[PDB]
């Protein structure tokens, strides 16, 4: 039985390089080929290549061969994957996995964001109608990087809540909205947390 | 290169019905043993991918009996005998016989319900946002099915393009609906030059476009 | 040693 542990979230600039690690542990870590797979936003799963930790021998997806390297460190049973010449379509979740074994052992995923933006906590604005079933909400604007987590009334309000996926603006900053459906039939506060900038906002919205 | 063709790309299934997904390779995946390395993977929303099946028909551990696999050589099928809401997601074949290893393009599986027209809501910009140079105006399309919808932004009857962006939820497990959010971004100076802001919504469940608006200044 | 080490592929 094997367990794979990957390196954390990375933010890199276009043209640069990123190196993600995968620490293996268990009995005979050298007998499992480690693969890398990625999932870009919306996109399908793409296989990037494998490394044999025994010998260090590698095979790459041909679309990426020129740009990616896979390396090993036998003393530390770690494997590494380096993706060079980053463009924005490389922003994605990257997994290492022993795809050939029963069962497959997965890393937990590492998120890579390709962007020139610097870290910025969000501004939160109210979404209220101008004047049976009403709707109100929060606009969580201009933050970077992902993720932001949103809740209402410290978690006590969950019914009729929709928190949307973030969109990436022309500015390189993300934005999302969270809405709730209430009856006209008191008080609603959206709680927004953005750990990369250690920002927390509690916004009360009226009507 | 060996080429994997998964079919169909999108698979809406009535709750409780069976479903099948087809994978075809350009060549056989039989290797020099009597073994055929065709695998089937699933990824549900917000989760890591998992393997469902290895060697055509063999279930991984943790996989319920509802999933079964079949085929040989170049032609493969993944069957789900009875679809539940926990089966919503994307399903991929993976060929492990010939360099390079290769995932199919994925089949998105969703639950099918009767057509439900969105409820539309429009939100002017907050006076707080306005105090800072930008105006974001937001349109909400709530609790609708199927997923396709079209939002058209108008400002004093000029159709807007290139200045909005939108986003859609994952399917709700309860009612099997989607919601959508669209934001129109203007500069404050532009926002302040115009009176009527509208979003016009088109959907399968609406006889006619539904339009919500507000007048800046009466707000 | 390891059972079912290569059931998902050979490449």
């Amino acid at each position: 039985q094997v367990q794979l542990v990957q390196s954390g979230a990375e933010v890199k600039k276009p043209g640069a390089s990123v190196k993600v690690s995968c620490k293996a542990s268990g009995y005979y870590t050298e007998a499992y080929y480690i693969h890398w797979v990625r999932q870009a936003p919306g996109q399908g799963l793409e296989w990037m290549g494998r490394i044999d930790p025994a010998t260090g021998n590698t095979k790459y997806a041909p679309r990426l061969q020129d740009r990616v390297t896979m390396t090993r460190d036998t003393s530390t049973s770690t494997v590494y994957m380096e993706l060079s010449s980053l463009r924005s379509e490389d922003t994605a979740v990257y997994y290492c996995a022993s795809l050939y074994s029963l069962p497959v052992y997965w890393g937990q995923g590492t998120t890579v964001t390709v962007s020139s933006a610097s870290t910025k906590g969000p501004s939160v604005f109210p979404l209220a109608p101008c004047s049976s079933t009403a709707a109100l909400g929060c606009l969580v604007k201009d933050y970077f990087p992902e993720p932001v987590t949103v809740s209402w009334n410290s978690g006590a309000l969950t019914s009729g809540v929709h928190t949307f996926p973030a969109v990436l603006q022309s500015s390189g900053l993300y934005s999302l909205s969270s809405v709730v459906t209430v009856p006209s039939s008191q008080t609603y506060t959206c709680n927004v947390d953005h750990k990369p900038s250690n920002t927390k906002v509690d916004k009360t919205v009226e009507r | 290169d060996v080429v994997m063709t998964q079919s169909p790309l999108s698979l809406p299934v009535t709750l409780g019905q069976p479903a099948s997904i087809s994978c075809k390779s350009s060549q056989s995946l039989l290797y020099s043993d009597a073994k055929t390395y065709l695998n089937w993977f699933q990824q549900r929303p917000g989760q890591s991918p998992r393997r469902l099946i290895y060697q055509i028909s063999r279930l991984d551990p943790g996989v319920p009996d509802r999933f079964s696999g079949s085929g040989s050589g170049t032609d493969f099928t993944l069957k789900i005998s009875r679809v539940e809401a926990e089966d919503v997601g994307v399903y991929y074949c993976l060929q492990g016989t010939h360099y390079p290893v290769l995932f199919g393009q994925g089949t998105r599986l969703e639950i099918k319900r009767t057509v439900a027209a969105p409820s539309v809501f429009i939100f002017p910009p907050s006076d707080e946002q306005l105090k800072s140079g930008t105006a974001s105006v937001v349109c909400l399309l709530n609790n609708f099915y199927p997923r396709e919808a079209k939002v058209q932004w108008k400002v004093d009857n000029a159709l807007q393009s290139g200045n909005s962006q939108e986003s859609v939820t994952e399917q709700d497990s309860k009612d099997s609906t989607y919601s959508l959010s669209s934001t129109l971004t203007l500069s404050k100076a532009d926002y302040e030059k115009h009176k009527v802001y509208a979003c016009e919504v088109t959907h399968q469940g609406l006889s006619s476009p539904v339009t919500k608006s507000f007048n800046r200044g009466e707000c | 040693a390891i059972i079912g080490l290569m059931v998902g592929g050979v490449v």
